[PDB]
Parts: C-alpha cells; sequence; structure tokens
RNA sequence: GCAGUCAAGCGUUCAUAGCGACAUUGCUUUUUGAUUCUUCGAUGUCGGCUCUUCCUAUCAUACCGAAGCAGAAUUCGGUAAGCGUUGGAUUGUUCACCCACUAAUAGGGAACGUGAGCUGGGUUUAGACCGUCGUGAGACAGGUUAGUUUUACCCUACUGAUGAAUGUUACCGCAAUAGUAAUUGAACUUAGUACGAGAGGAACAGUUCAUUCGGAUAAUUGGUUUUUGCGGCUGUCUGAUCAGGCAUUGCCGCGAAGCUACCAUCCGCUGGAUUAUGGCUGAACGCCUCUAAGUCAGAAUCCAUGCUAGAACGCGGUGAUUUC
RNA sequence: CUCUUAAGGUAGCCAAAUGCCUCGUCAUCUAAUUAGUGACGCGCAUGAAUGGAUUAACGAGAUUCCCACUGUCCCUAUCUA
RNA sequence: GUGAACAGCCUCUAGUUGAUAGAAUAAUGUAGAUAAGGGAAGUCGGCAAAAUAGAUCCGUAACUUCGGGAUAAGGAUUGGC
C-alpha cells in the first residue's frame, strides 16, 4: 500500500546482468564514424595499465576561481607498447547485420601471437599457421584474390594487432590479439594501407595525441560474490535484526508472487566490462626518452616509472599514455583505448594540457624523494657505499 | 553557500550535520551556534542536511546573551574542524567549527571575528571578509 | 610550484602530500605524513625525535 | 472522495478570466456502512523500518494554450508518470500538529504490499494499581505498569555459478532478443535592461559551480592492522645476560600492503520521429476556415546512437587436425 | 430554606498510576514538545487505617531532562576466531 | 610471585594435553575489535555500545528522621633510580 515515503531504486538497470564478463579482454562494441576524406589510422590501441601518479599544472578555463592558478590532479599511466599488424578482415552489410566475409594473415606470425592459439603451448607442435604460410609461396594468388574480394565487397576493414607483451614486465608470454577498425579514406586504401603493414608496427604518437579525449573499455577488476549491501548500495538494516543486517529486508510484496528481476540480490561483483569515456590525455610519453616524467619548468632526467617500480607492475621501458583520473580495470590488465565517437567541442575537452611537475615517489609507501640524486642529496651519506 | 551571496563554491567536505554545535566568532554575545538546517542541503532519506565551510545555516543559540536566545537566526560557516581538499591538491582543516551570526543578505550581526577565517567563506561573503583577521 | 617543509620533521612536502593544520592562533603547520602529525598531536618534541 | 450539465448570482462595469446557489447526471473502491459468498482439523492480527513495482485524479521538473497576463509573481487548462518528492520536536500510532530546508515537500495500489524480513511501542492471556459499576465472584475499544516473535536443507521465483550433445580443438567476430539513466538548483553575465507613474523588475545566448542519482577507481588524504613489521609497557616463567614463552591477538605509539569513503578522486553520448500547441497551402460552402486531401514547426515523450548481457537447440570469418 | 435517602466531602490533594471532554488553560523547557515539570480546578468519576497529605534514606520499578559518552545514526568501511 | 586479597594474570608438586580430521578463506552469520568530522539527528525508549574506575592528598551543595545525603560534585598526584 504505497512505500511511506519516496527515495531512488538502489543501482543502476542499464549494467545488467551482474555476471562476469564473458572474456577479460573487454569488446569495442561501437567504432567512430568514418570520415572517408583522411588518411588511413587505428582507431584505437591495445595496452596494459601500470599505475597511477599525480600531475601538477596550471589551470586553463576561464571564469573559474581556479584559472591561472596550480592544481594537481590524479593520472593513471597505461603501458602501451607498439603494436603489430598481422591481418586485415573485410566486413560485408546484410540484412542481418555486418559479417566477416574472409581474412586474410600475414606470412610470418610472431611466437607471442602464435601462442595465443595454443592452450598448452609447451608440450605442443608449435604447427600454428605452417600450412597457411604455404600460400604464399604462389608468388601472389591465394592471399592477392582475397585482399581483392575484400577491395570488392566489404563495407569496412579492420586490422588484426597484438601487442608485444614481451617489451612489458609482464610474466604471460602469450600476446593479445584483436581487431581495429580503419577509419582512413576509401575501403581500397585501407586494405593497402593494411597490406602495407603486415608484421610491422603502429606505436600510439600515430593514433593518440596531447589533450585528446579518449574512451577507456577494459573489465572491471573482480571482487568474486558480494552481499547486496555493498553491491547495491543498500542501506544497511538495524542492529537488532535476527540472523543478518547486511541484506535487504523485502525483496518483495505478496504479489506478484514472484521475486522480481529489479530488486536487489547477492552474487558476483567486479569482472564487469565497462566503457568509460572522455579521458584527455595529459602526455603520451616515447620509450627511448630519458626524459618521460620531465617537465620544460621541471627540468631533471627522470623516467616516468617512480621510485621502488609501479606497484604490482614493474618498470616503464616503453611509450607510455598518461590520461587524466582514473579508468576501469586494474594494474597488469589489458586494455582497449579508444578514440571518441563524437566530437567533443566543450572547453574541458578543449583546454590544451601542459604539465609542471610528474610525481614520482615510492608509491610503495610515504615516498619522501623524487629520485636517488635527491634522497642522497637529502639524507648526506650512510654507513652502507663509500 | 546559502544566497545573497557573490559567487561560486566548490565542493568541500562536510563537516556539520544537523544537530551540531559551533563557536560563535563574532561580538555578538553569543558562545554558541547550533546547526538546525543548511540553506543548500537537497534531500534523501535519513540523510541529515550538513554544512561546511562558507555556508549559511539556519542556528539558534544555545548559549549567551537571552535577548539572542530561543530564536532561529542565519548563520555563516568560517572554520571546520573537517578535513577538506582545496582543488590545488592540499588537504587541510582547522582546530574548531566557527560561525557568525547574519541576516539572510550575508550582513553580519557583529562587527569582529576572533580566529582565522577559511578563504573559500571569505570570498563568497564580502561582508564576513571585511570582518576578518587572519585568512585560511 | 613550490615544496614545503613539515614543520615537524623538516621533511620535503611536494604537491598533494600530507595535511595542513591551521590552529586557534594563526600559526599555520604542515606534516608530510600522518605519522610526523601523529607525533605532533601527541605534544611530542622533534628534537627528541631522532630522525628528524 | 473525485468529475460533469444548467446559469440565478459573485466578480466596480460584464453569467461563464477565476467562481457558481437552487436543482440535477455521473465516476471511484485508499473511507465508512451494508451483506455474510470463501476461510473456525488456523490464510500470523497494528504501526514503523527496509526494498521493489504499479496507478494518475500531477505537487515539482519539460513544451504549450488562457487570464480581471504591464513587468515580477500567481492562477486556469493541455500533452505529460521520463524523473524527483526530504530533515526534525510531541504521539505506538495510521492520522494529526508545529519547526525547518527545498525545484517540489502530490494522492493512491500491490492479501488495509512487505513478521520462516526485522522490530514488538499499541491493541489482544495469565501479575499488579486505579476510577466507575456490582452484595459478591467479577465487568468496563476507560486510565496504569510487567509480560518467550519458532523451522527452510524441498519445489518454484529471483541472484549469481558450471555444463552433456551436434567431427575434434583453438582464435577472431556478428547481433536477434532483453535491459538501459541521468537529475534538479544557483551565481556571473544579459541587466538594474525589457515593462512600469512608481514601487519594483524577468528571459534566451555565453560562462562558472552545486544537488540528487549512477558506473568505475586507490596517485593523494583518511579509515582499518595477525605485516603479530618496528619500537615502548605491566605481571610472571626460563639462575643472570642475551634472547624469549605465557596473559583467547596481554596492552600502548607508529605502521607498509590490501581492502575501502560525497571522508577520497575520475567519468556519465547525440541523431531522428512524434504529442499538446502554433501554423502553411486548402476545399467542403465562388466568402471563411491549421484539416477534410496535402503540409511546417514542435516536449523531461518515444525510436535509434551509445552502454550491459549474448539465444547455453541464432549465425559468420579463421588456424591446426593424431603410429604408438 | 427545601427534597431525596442516614449524612451531604471537612483537613487535604489533582488532567495525579483516578479527568470523559482532552493533545484542558496559563507558565516553563525546545527552532518546533499529543512528552516533562510548575500552576489552576463545579474534580465525567480526588479525598481521609475502603486511610488522606507530607516525607529523609533505599529501588535491576514507571517517567522527564542535563553533563559526559559514544558506529544508535549521518554512512558506511576494515580486521580476528 | 604480583596485589588489600582464597580476585584476575604467571608458576611448582600432581594431573591432563580428551573432546572427527584435511584443504580453502565467497556471501550471510555467531563471537571479539577499531573508525575521520558530527554527537542521539537513530529509536516506543540511549536498547546495544562507549565513557568512569585502584590509591594518596585536596575539596564537597540542597535537603534531612541529624543517623545520613557522600566515592556527592569537582581537582592534583602515581614509573624508574
Ligand atoms: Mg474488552
Amino acid at each position: 500500500s504505497h512505500r511511506k515515503y519516496e527515495a531512488p531504486r538502489h543501482g543502476h538497470l542499464g549494467f545488467l546482468p551482474r555476471k562476469r564478463a564473458a572474456s577479460i579482454r573487454a569488446r569495442v562494441k561501437a567504432f567512430p564514424k568514418d570520415d572517408r576524406s583522411k588518411p588511413v589510422a587505428l582507431t584505437s590501441f591495445l595496452g596494459y595499465k601500470a599505475g597511477m601518479t599525480t600531475i601538477v599544472r596550471d589551470l586553463d578555463r576561464p571564469g573559474s576561481k581556479f584559472h591561472k592558478r596550480e592544481v594537481v590532479e590524479a593520472v593513471t599511466v597505461v603501458d602501451t607498447p607498439p603494436v603489430v599488424v598481422v591481418g586485415v578482415v573485410g566486413y560485408v552489410e546484410t540484412p542481418r547485420g555486418l559479417r566477416s566475409l574472409t581474412t586474410v594473415w600475414a606470412e610470418h606470425l610472431s611466437d607471442e601471437v602464435k601462442r595465443r592459439f595454443y592452450k598448452n603451448w609447451y608440450k605442443s607442435k608449435k604447427k600454428a599457421f605452417t600450412k597457411y604460410s604455404a600460400k604464399y609461396a604462389q608468388d601472389g594468388a591465394g592471399i592477392e584474390r582475397e585482399l581483392a574480394r575484400i577491395k570488392k565487397y566489404a563495407s569496412v576493414v579492420r586490422v588484426l594487432v597484438h601487442t608485444q607483451i614481451r617489451k612489458t614486465p609482464l610474466a604471460q608470454k602469450k600476446a593479445h590479439l584483436a581487431e581495429i577498425q580503419l577509419n582512413g579514406g576509401s575501403i581500397s586504401e585501407k586494405v593497402d594501407w593494411a597490406r602495407e603493414h603486415f608484421e610491422k608496427t603502429v606505436a600510439v604518437d600515430s593514433v593518440f595525441e596531447q589533450n585528446e579525449m579518449i574512451d577507456a573499455i577494459a573489465v572491471t577488476k573482480g571482487h568474486g560474490f558480494e552481499g547486496v549491501t555493498h553491491r547495491w548500495g543498500t542501506k544497511k538494516l538495524p542492529r537488532k535484526t535476527h540472523r543478518g543486517l547486511r541484506k535487504v529486508a523485502c525483496i518483495g510484496a505478496w504479489h506478484p508472487a514472484h521475486v522480481m528481476w529489479s530488486v536487489a540480490r547477492a552474487g558476483q561483483r567486479g569482472y564487469h566490462s565497462r566503457t568509460s569515456i572522455n579521458h584527455k590525455i595529459y602526455r603520451v610519453g616515447k620509450g627511448d626518452d630519458e626524459a618521460n616524467g620531465a617537465t620544460s619548468f621541471d627540468r631533471t632526467k627522470k623516467t616516468i616509472t617512480p621510485m621502488g617500480g609501479f606497484v604490482h607492475y614493474g618498470e616503464i621501458k616503453n611509450d607510455f599514455i598518461m590520461v587524466k583520473g582514473c579508468i576501469p580495470g586494474n594494474r597488469k590488465r589489458i586494455v582497449t583505448l579508444r578514440k571518441s565517437l563524437y566530437t567533443n567541442t566543450s572547453r574541458k575537452a578543449l583546454e590544451e594540457v601542459s604539465l609542471k611537475w610528474i610525481d614520482t615517489a615510492s608509491k610503495f609507501g610515504k615516498g619522501r624523494f623524487q629520485t636517488p640524486a635527491e634522497k642522497h642529496a637529502f639524507m648526506g651519506t650512510l654507513k652502507k657505499d663509500l | 553557500s546559502g544566497n545573497g551571496a557573490q559567487g561560486t563554491k566548490f565542493r568541500i567536505s562536510l563537516g556539520l550535520p544537523v544537530g551540531a554545535i559551533m563557536n560563535c566568532a563574532d561580538n555578538s554575545g553569543a558562545r554558541n551556534l547550533y546547526i538546525i538546517a543548511v540553506k543548500g542541503s537537497g534531500s534523501r532519506l535519513n540523510r541529515l542536511p550538513a554544512a561546511s565551510l562558507g555556508d549559511m545555516v539556519m542556528a539558534t543559540v544555545k548559549k549567551g546573551k537571552p535577548e539572542l536566545r530561543k530564536k532561529v537566526m542565519p548563520a555563516i560557516v568560517v572554520r571546520q574542524a573537517k578535513s577538506w581538499r582545496r582543488r590545488d591538491g592540499v588537504f587541510l582543516y582547522f582546530e574548531d567549527n566557527a560561525g557568525v551570526i547574519a541576516n539572510p543578505k550575508g550582513e553580519m550581526k557583529g562587527s569582529a571575528i576572533t580566529g582565522p577565517v577559511g578563504k573559500e567563506c571569505a570570498d563568497l561573503w564580502p561582508r564576513v571578509a571585511s570582518n576578518s583577521g587572519v585568512v585560511v | 610550484m613550490k615544496v614545503e617543509i613539515d614543520s615537524f620533521s623538516g621533511a620535503k612536502i611536494y604537491p598533494g602530500r600530507g595535511t595542513l593544520f591551521v590552529r586557534g592562533d594563526s600559526k599555520i603547520f604542515r606534516f608530510q605524513n600522518s605519522k610526523s602529525a601523529s607525533l605532533f598531536k601527541q605534544r611530542k618534541n622533534p628534537r627528541r625525535i631522532a630522525w628528524t
């Protein structure tokens, strides 16, 4: 007979079922609208999240109390070493949706990728793409025909790329492989750009740039079987409740004589796919660079890796994307970094950023120094050394 | 905040729910300010309205001049003991909570303030700032 | 961007670190972390704390 | 309880801007009556708490039509249930009442929703105190005080989790269907402007924040501590020392890591089609008319975009396929 | 002065564990009190060992408020067996 | 032994080491803990929990049956050598 007072329901019904994601590499369910009037380039990038740190920068926001003032912001540093092309895939518009028509692979497929097709790599004969490589022997034909098949039909073209996970601290040898939509001009130019990159390499600076807003697609940190209180933000029952209080009291009215799809129940928290949008890029680091974490303001040779390594991850020896704020996923987890589905003409989105300082103290405790230099300069000499 | 204020106020952590008592920092004759309402505050079941720095609150004086008691009046919050984080990265906090009595517009009833005053508050109410010692 | 100093331990305080306290007078204090701020609230004396 | 028809009358003038007597037609099933059909080999009997969902006779929020609409404010009506609808003092209360905030503090249903969900304050056993009644035993929807809240391991539903069979095994995908989400306020500016004798006094565009909700996240700050990590302390036991045991983790200070908080930070898409309504051309009716044919604009609406799942009897592309 | 029916509620005490009306009226305490207290009393239906009024001390009795206190709560988090 | 102590805590003689066991450490529990700012706003109601606590010296109101009230309240001190 009508709830006594009114309050909004606990939780978002759009994010159901709260199950564990079908895979640990979160699917990319849309790419940007293809403008065929501009160069061929990747529309998303693979990468491994490494950790977070802090930035200092002047804000450029006219009319704000913090315009022309320093602000400190959290950033996450996702470890993105260059990816490698090994295939193209053509999709044909049907009245039942996009369909993969064919796929052509590269002559040579690396061990990192090859392993992705094996459960038990070590005790296998590694016969992965052996007979398929023979298709390249007949000077063209087999391969050439299918490239032509894509050019003729095929409404959209995707490339198969994969991570060089070896260039990365991770114990995992098996590499992550994914399709990526080619958004540069002409279906023909697409497959050609694709063919001219087989076995070769694409890096993030050819995909993303400073102050670019990018979305982030990842499976959310797992937490196992959750009670109703934390899974749904439900009010706790009073201390005097017999047999428990981390519940909900009324799982339903008498009629319908059924528990309904919409009330809160205990079960899996975490490990959910999430496409989080609109994270402004704050740095496109270079791997060779020894001043990753340096600034035109803070002019010392230091790498983006904090003292002690990124905790539970290790060092950043490759190019990296530094994005504002936080991002779905935990450290070590594969992340797709997709560029935007729309042209945010905002103001927040238009602000060009210059970092003033990048934090690099140990995240493994209350870090007090930025560099080995600084720690020595401050502490003087110790019983060890010299 | 409240209204009749000049400007906007980036959110600071809430320190003072309803029923909180804070010090009175002005010459008005009042020792306490007892919080009974907050002019910003929206609505959530079971949620206590709670003020922070520079918020106008409705108060009563639980201690002090008899001619000042048993009646509800506007009040402005100049200090909070509850930690909060300025956009420049720094978490800070005062030693007590205090407010100054005021009218619905913003004009302080008294003309003095003992102790320091949060700048967020001062940058929001001219008269508070006018009558302020050290700010922050 | 300034580096501040722990006003109890003399430690360097980079942006975002620790807490700032504003005592009754208007004496502003700074701690690089909870440890020196706990010691401070405990009415210790830095001169007697071997690592400061 | 709610809504109509008539128009005497109110409304300075004027029935119908807003109302509306006398009479009169209805609607509703959260009232309360009436009935006694079901249940007396028992359907747990009030209120609150908690949580979901629905109704619209709509309080707020979107876009309109109208006014006794100058402006500001308000009131009447339409499309509208997409989204909100609160914090408290007194009472067991439902109800009521006052304080207070607010965009607004709308009304109802779901076995007077919800007791193997709680709680047990009231009513509703036996103790006891009153008043009234009675010769008395005792009685009084009169007052008063104390009075045990049981079971799920089954089926289904719901939440999540595996999984036989479609040659085998692996990788990359499609998308049917189902779900879906954002919300509301202020300040600056427009502008002391339009309007106005005055008193007063808006809005669009632009800018900066905030509320309510949601999804992640842990660099920072904070919480937490069997890191029994370091140190300090009491008592006792190992002859002393060093170093340790015992005191249900003996106690205290700090304390990484992990988890975690509007106690922390980040993020929350943009196209179309329509509704009310206002219109274009335009007859019916050689005039007139937004409508009859045709047509434009047009809403917190809806349909897509986007977001989540992925049919375990929906599908596609691709790799390798057994001599011990 | 009179009637019923023998007398006609004195001393006291009260919206009291007894007051229907009733959330009584005034005062006090609160921002706000169907609560509490101090008062008032034609008291439906208080009242004198069917005991009345007062009362220091005592109470795991009922009831109000203040200080201290605190995860009762705002609003939840974390740890151990 | 500590201490006021047949208290609690540790020990000697003596007696036990017996109450299915193994591997994990989800939810929800039962039992034991702690929480920034606020401080009863929770609730029929401070239910539960939290705060106080030994000892020495100082200090101690109304009222009263003169016995009490009273550890009233409120303070300072406490190791080791
Ligand atoms: Mg009866």
